[PDB]
């Protein structure tokens, strides 16, 4: 009984080891009060840009 | 006019604005007899953001 139990358990353990459980997700977020992209202003003769 | 509009959840519109206006400099209009000149406006440049 003891030997069967220990063997079966140790085989089950290495068999299930390929299961992948860590996963990535995508979150969408709208800005309400500002422009999302890097922002250009044109001065009289020149563009200048803010991150 | 050059413009870029944005909707804000408060029911407000935000615009990036470039405005240029005026009339062409004309030394050639040498005449005195036309004191009834077409009205001399200036020339003006503005760039800004407003909400």
């Amino acid at each position: 009984y003891v030997d069967m139990v220990v063997n079966a358990a140790t085989m089950m353990d290495k068999q299930n080891d390929g299961i992948e459980l860590g996963r990535q997700k995508i979150g969408v977020m709208r800005l309400n009060n500002t422009f999302v992209g890097d922002r250009t202003y044109n001065l009289r003769d020149q563009k200048m840009v803010i991150p | 006019i050059r413009v870029l509009p944005r909707f804000s959840a408060d029911g407000q519109i935000e615009m990036s604005l470039d405005i240029e206006d005026g009339n062409d400099k004309t030394p050639q209009s040498d005449t005195t007899t036309s004191v009834d000149a077409l009205p001399e406006v200036g020339r003006t440049l503005i760039s800004t953001i407003a909400r």
